[PDB]
DNA sequence: AAGGCCACTGGAGCCCATCTCCGGCA
DNA sequence: TTGCCGGAGATGGGCTCCAGTGGCCT
């Protein structure tokens, strides 16, 4: 994609480190953000966020994009899984599920799937 | 500028339609203005001066009001639409005709984009000029 | 049965085009 | 004193990402 200043951009992706770098630099040299923006062909909004994060952080590294937070893999639930396995190291994945239900730790909706629960064991 | 009857009858250059064509985007102020300009039903608040791609905001407040609607921005108004146009200045899209309030002009090559001339379009809208 | 494989998600961050508040200048 | 110009943090749109999750297979 091409912005209205004439710049080349990739919708969704961070501005290249080499450029974020230049942005900070020019600002350091005393160039006004509106000029940098108009010059380096970058939306003043963007120049703004970058400069601001740098002044507030010291980095030119953009935030971490993507991922998600746990849904079923609740903190407590993750522990219960450790407790059950610790008690009986060979209890099956589906048996842990029934125990989580039997002790009301999870609903018929909260309850983590077998795959997930074995995934919890593996990764913890 | 299109083969299929990519949807009919009313405005000559529907912004919703031009977006799909000219690059892309969630409707840009200038595109909004082109649309309203190619809609006979709107000729009382905004219209072509007759001189090339230049136009006038017969009723800036009415133009503004509408813009707000399009963008779902109830707080819009001339003040902000104006600075919006003022923003287009160094992007060589819109320029203000000195010595006249409410009159502006598209300076990008609309002929290449639209596939029409000023006069061509003008005729189709029945431009008093 | 636990691990390999995995389509599918949603919410996060990203730049962009304003929106918005306001100082400058005439 | 009205009239226009322009700087820059705030917005939310469409987009790319990806941890996370839950089937399916073996």
């Amino acid at each position: 994609g091409v912005n209205q200043l004439g710049g080349v951009f990739v919708n969704g992706r961070p501005l290249p480190d080499v450029v974020r770098q230049r942005i900070v630099e020019l600002a350091h040299q005393g160039v006004r953000p509106c000029d940098i923006s108009r010059q380096l062909r970058v939306s003043h909004g963007c120049v703004s966020k970058i400069l601001g994060r740098y002044y507030e952080t010291g980095s030119i590294k953009p935030g971490v994009i993507g991922g998600s937070k746990p849904k079923v893999a609740t903190p407590k639930v993750v522990e219960k899984i450790a407790e059950y396995k610790r008690q009986n190291p060979t209890m099956f994945a589906w048996e842990i599920r029934d125990r989580l239900l039997a002790e009301r730790v999870c609903d018929n909706d909260t309850v983590p799937s077998v795959s997930s629960i074995n995934r919890i064991i593996r990764t913890k | 500028r299109d083969r299929a009857d990519l949807n009919k009858d009313k405005p000559v250059i529907p912004a919703a339609a031009l977006a799909g064509y000219t690059g892309s985007g969630p409707i840009q102020l200038w595109q909004f203005l082109l649309e309203l300009l190619t809609d006979k039903s709107c000729q009382s608040f905004i219209s072509w001066t007759g001189d090339g791609w230049e136009f006038k905001l017969s009723d800036p407040d009415e133009v503004a009001r509408r813009w707000g609607k399009r963008k779902n921005k109830p707080k819009m108004n001339y003040e902000k639409l104006s600075r919006g146009l003022r923003y287009y200045y160094d992007k060589n899209i819109i320029h203000k005709t000195a010595g006249k309030r409410y009159v502006y002009r598209f300076v990008c090559d609309l002929q290449s984009l639209l596939g029409y001339t000023p006069e061509e379009l003008h005729a189709m809208l029945d431009v008093k000029p």
